[PDB]
RNA sequence: AAACUUUCAACAACGGAUCUCUUGGUUCUCGCAUCGAUGAAGAACGCAGCGAAAUGCGAUACGUAAUGUGAAUUGCAGAAUUCCGUGAAUCAUCGAAUCUUUGAACGCACAUUGCGCCCCUUGGUAUUCCAGGGGGCAUGCCUGUUUGAGCGUCAU
RNA sequence: CGUGGAGGUCAGUGACGAAGCCUAGACCGUAAGGUCGGGUCGAACGGCCUCUAGUGCAGAUCUUGGUGGUAGUAGCAAAUAUUCAAAUGAGAACUUUGAAGACUGAAGUGGGGAAAGGUUCCACGUCAACAGCAGUUGGACGUGGGUUAGUCGAUCCUAAGAGAUGGGGAAGCUCCGUUUCAAAGGCCUGAUUUUAUGCAGGCCACCAUCGAAAGGGAAUCCGGUUAAGAUUCCGGAACCUGG
RNA sequence: AUAUUGGCGAGAGACCGAUAGCGAACAAGUACAGUGAUGGAAAGAUGAAAAGAACUUUGAAAAGAGAGUGAAAAAGUACGUGAAAUUGUUGAAAGGGAAGGGCAUUUGAUCAGACA
């Protein structure tokens, strides 16, 4: 006897599985849209080592 | 420096004078406070000066 | 104009006080005028709006339509009217989010604690 | 190597959680939080850590009791049943 | 857990974290009117506590689980 | 704020690299690490010569210059060429140093005051005001200066009984005593000329 | 580790109950500005230092 | 539901029984919440329990008050919680004390009130 | 001659400036004086019919009581004329309560959900062992009480 | 000349479309710049007299943001090695099963554990992103389940050491010191329960506390069982401590 | 009488107007880094109202095309307008180891005013 599933809880509380799938995919889209910006605005000042030793004298 | 024919002028701003500045914007905002205080006191002591 | 010192002429403060008003102050912002018959009968001009009040619309695309209130959505500052709806593309219907200032009360959901309000405001039965 | 090889050996802590500020500052060999010296009764707060005071001073929490004091003063620190 | 009710005479409960295997014994004795011989507690990883109580023979757990209303 | 642009802890890295010598944030794991700071050029930085409060806002003027100007601005009210040239509609006025009766000082209703001013011919200069209500331009209309009107006449009493409250509400019209007369009412925008409506008591006290 | 303490198992449980997405019914409310869960965490990317 | 102004008319043992016959209900509804997706009836029971316990405690506190009337020292829980400073500060009587010299001076030469005109 | 390269325009793209807006900031002024051993500030954990946060709250857990207004909440479900009423509400006010583990932090201790002692009570054959429940056990200092120490010292 | 705001004024323009933007389309001025038409767009904006300033950029190895040629290029080459058929699937060099060939070769590419990590374990569904190729797979996405102890460990002991008290220093944050220069404490009867201890009643001067999941240490083994737990559950047979 | 960048409540500004103004207009002392002290961001706007694209059809699906809502999808949650760098398609033109620019005119395009 299992008269409950998470799909059934969210069905009772509004969202259908179609709404769930679509809204999930949008929330996945936005995370990547932001990760793009964090990888974009970082490559400049990420290789700015404080104490590089430069293995070249002779 | 010393550049031209100008007066020797003594100006005491070698300390951190910018902290110890007081601009009196309160002049009129507190003139009225004094007036109100006089007016209140005068009713507390209603016949007395 | 204003002559006190405890009331503000500040756009910022006023709009904040609107869009963060509680549900108990919003009751009075969501007020509506009475029809010219109830102005003559009850002796007042306006009242706060309440469910189960009949109403008429005077301004909008749905002008002339009359109904009665089904829900005062005093989070959207709105009010919904029976016999005033719109058919969504699905075939279904969704009601219209009116605003009370563009309404006119024709019949009143009278009750104790509204007869009293009318009485204190200088009204009649 | 002083870098990449010698960063493999970093597997034993020196700081643990403090009971007073909840963050990993409780030193274990000397038993003294580096953000609010826990066995000491006084919280660390230096006037040069003017940003650090913002992060840990009043307002930054719930203010369980304190935020009703201004309400209770406005009314006169009063008592008893309200009214009818 | 609904296997261990039929296989053994074992009931699985969720209990407060401040409970100590004696309180549980006496609570079961009080609420469900049974006898207990063994309690095994663990702390789940969601910060709750789980209690496997084993009832004496002369007490079947299915009867008690139906009487409670969860089989 | 005096602490703007200085809440940051930053120091230059120096010569030896391919970047400038501007102060730069240190640390990692966020976008600010490496960013420039403390300068006028820098985003997040301060400004050039931050504006202080010990600037001269209010200015002293000599009492006799003030009075010279007030008398000139009073004398200009009697000149119709300046009044007309300043934006006042007084083409249908009998006599310009307009002197109405002192019973205007006893009026207590706006409904009556406005009728009086219409009778003595200010109707056009009130229409001018309430037809000129245009919206402000710029970032001053979310700073409590949304509207702009034109100025109206200036009623100059000597002993107020309700006129200053009656005309309190009508747009444009101001109200003054013969004493306590204001250059910012007589010469607005430094523009000489103003339609003034005197009472006979005021006119007699002006001597 | 395995031989751990309750003070840490507590804080791991909290992080387990926090490691979920956002409920889709939050996005349907009226004056909503929450698009996603911006405080998410997984063991690969960000270690919680405890 | 359950209501305070109905419960105040009830006694200690009745309320103690109402608690139990509510907690049983809550224990049942916490089972039904498993085999069903939503149970909002549960909230009324939680708030009912609270409304019961509140009344019980308030009765018991009033009892100890009536026990400690007139007795000079009553418990800290029952004493008024003004601020620490206002509990440490001086009493209205202790502060309005005077030396005999000063009260004699006050009764002899008080601040008369007066005015300036013939 | 095409392709290619370059210049301009149209349309579409990358990107998010400008324009308009602004429940925010900053500065000035006015008034007020209100933390804590009656256990503060801060922290940890937890709580919702469906919430990870923020906000609120504490096992009475997005809250109970009281007072006021007087019919909502609303994303969904679920309740409902209880709506001419002791009365809805993520309302307002707030004077009664609760207020987990903590923390100046107070039995000892704490990288431990570690180890005790006292009183009352319940159960187990039980002043002695075990368990449960309730209430207590810090230090310095003051006033007073009680018991004492000292050929310091008086009298008999 | 131009810019952001302020005071006046044109009873100024404007949803019949303000501002902004584009325009090898026009006009004016030496020029700064202004003006017009068209397209786009959608709500406020200008001219004149004056005031005021956070007022005009090609640069500063300027700051922030974004973007290019390089360039579909360098390159994705350590760790002996992959192949056939079928199934699933929209789709298979890479998934699964079977068949073959091979490797690690017991100081292992095995089986388990300490630190540390934190649910990565297991199942169902799923592949937008990640797995620098791919992907029907996955330590990924989503939803859930899952860790059972009288005997294993902590807990207890002390080590190197840390650290209160009494005290002494110190402007003070606090430092020394851990038995010191302290009035530092509890255990059994006649009294046979008045349990008070009048006597009894003697017995060192010891004198916090923390400090090891590898040291010291009270006690357990077999078999079976799960999707994922077991010296922990089930069956059976035993042991220790305290009463 | 005096002081007051803190706290509580209020009123205002020739101030800033989202690279500005507090670091923070938004779940900001947040995410994140670091053993730790400490450091410390970015991120606002659909539309009046979700009416947030029913239904058909190609595709394994995302999606596309129609249809529809709307005042307007030249507003489709990657949404106010939507610049430039940079890029694609179309059109015009040119081009023997650079291109661009000044004076002068031809040729092509385009504008003109029409003195109508
Ligand atoms: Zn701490």
């Amino acid at each position: 006897r299992r008269t409950i599933t998470a799909a059934d809880r969210r069905m009772v509380s509004g969202v259908t599985e179609k709404q769930y799938k679509k809204g999930m995919k949008k929330m996945q889209q936005l995370e990547k849209n932001a990760i793009n910006t964090q990888i974009r605005r970082e490559i400049k000042r990420v290789n700015f080592q404080t104490h590089y030793r430069d293995e070249l004298l002779q | 420096a010393i550049s031209k024919n100008l007066p020797i002028l003594k100006n005491h701003f070698r300390k951190h004078w910018q902290e110890r500045v007081k601009v009196h914007f309160d002049q009129a905002g507190k003139k009225v406070s004094r007036r109100n205080a006089r007016a209140t006191r005068a009713a507390k002591i209603a016949p007395r000066p | 104009a204003k002559q006190s010192l405890d009331v503000s002429s500040d756009r910022r403060k006023a709009r904040k006080a609107y869009f963060t008003a509680p549900s108990s102050q919003r009751r009075v912002l969501l007020s509506a005028p009475l029809s010219k018959e109830l102005r003559a009968q009850y002796g007042i001009k306006a009242l706060p709006i309440r469910r189960d009040d009949e109403v008429l619309v005077v301004r909008g695309s749905k002008k002339g339509q009359e109904g009665k209130i089904s829900s005062v959505y005093r989070l959207k500052f709105a009010v919904q009217v029976d016999k005033v709806t719109k058919e969504k593309v699905n075939g279904a219907s969704v009601p219209i989010n009116l605003h009370p200032s563009k309404l006119v009360i024709t019949k009143l959901h009278l009750d104790k604690d509204r007869k009293a309000l009318i009485q204190r405001k200088g009204g009649k039965l | 190597g002083k870098g990449t090889p010698s960063f493999g050996k970093r597997h034993n802590k020196s700081h643990t959680l403090c009971n007073r500020c909840g963050r990993r500052s409780f030193h274990v060999q000397k038993k003294t939080c580096s953000s609010c010296g826990y066995p000491a009764a006084k919280t660390r707060s230096y006037n040069w850590g003017a940003k650090a005071k913002r992060r840990h001073t009043t307002g930054t929490g719930r203010m369980r009791y304190l935020k009703h004091v201004s309400r209770r003063f406005k009314n006169g620190f009063q008592t008893g049943s309200a009214s009818k | 857990a609904m296997k261990k009710v039929e296989d053994g005479n074992i009931l699985v409960f969720q209990v407060s974290m401040k409970a100590n295997k004696y309180q549980i014994k006496k609570a079961v004795k009080e609420l469900y009117e049974v006898d207990v011989l063994k309690v095994n507690t663990l702390v789940r990883p969601n910060g709750t506590k789980k209690a496997y109580v084993r009832l004496t023979a002369d007490y079947d757990a299915l009867d008690i689980a139906n009487r409670i209303g969860y089989i | 704020s005096e602490k703007a642009g200085h809440q940051t802890s930053a120091e230059s890295w120096g010569t030896g690299r391919a970047v400038a010598r501007i102060p730069r944030v240190g640390g990692g794991g966020t976008g600010r690490s490496g960013q420039g700071a403390f300068g006028n050029m820098c985003r997040g930085g301060r400004m050039f010569a931050p504006t202080k409060t010990w600037r001269k806002w209010n200015v002293k003027v000599n009492h006799n210059e003030k009075r010279y100007a007030t008398a000139s601005a009073i004398a200009a009210t009697a000149v119709a060429s300046l009044v007309l040239a300043r934006g006042h509609r007084v083409e249908k006025i009998p006599e310009i140093p307009l002197v109405v009766s002192t019973d205007l000082e006893s009026i207590q209703k706006t409904k009556e005051a406005v009728a009086a001013l219409k009778a003595v011919g200010a109707h056009s200069d009130l229409l001018k005001v309430l037809k000129s209500k245009k919206l402000r331009a710029g970032k001053g209309k979310y700073r409590n200066r949304r509207w702009t009107q034109r100025r109206g006449p200036l009623v100059v009493y000597a002993e107020d009984n309700g006129i200053v409250k009656a005309l309190r509400n009508v747009p444009g019209v101001e109200t003054a005593n013969v004493a306590s007369l204001n250059l910012l009412q007589l010469a607005p925008g430094a523009h000489l000329g103003r339609f003034v409506i005197w009472t006979e008591a005021a006119f007699t006290k002006l001597d | 580790a395995a031989q751990k303490s309750f003070r840490i198992k507590q804080k791991m449980a909290k992080a387990k109950k926090q490691n979920r997405p956002l409920p889709q019914w939050i996005r349907l409310r009226t004056n909503n500005t929450i698009r996603y869960n911006a405080k998410r965490r997984n063991w690969r990317r960000t270690k919680m230092n405890i | 539901g359950v209501k305070a102004y109905e419960l105040r008319t009830k006694s200690k043992e009745q309320l103690a029984s109402q608690l139990v016959d509510l907690k049983k209900e809550l224990a049942e509804l916490k089972v039904q919440k498993l085999s069903r997706p939503s149970l909002p009836k549960i909230k009324t029971v939680r708030k009912s329990i609270a409304c019961v316990l509140t009344v019980i405690n308030e009765q018991q506190r009033e009892a100890v008050r009536q026990l400690y009337k007139g007795k000079k020292y009553q418990p800290k829980d029952l004493r008024a919680k003004k601020t620490r400073a206002l509990r440490r500060a001086l009493t209205k009587f202790e502060a309005s004390q005077v030396t005999e010299k000063q009260r004699k001076k006050q009764i002899a030469f008080p601040q008369r009130k007066y005015a300036i005109k013939a």
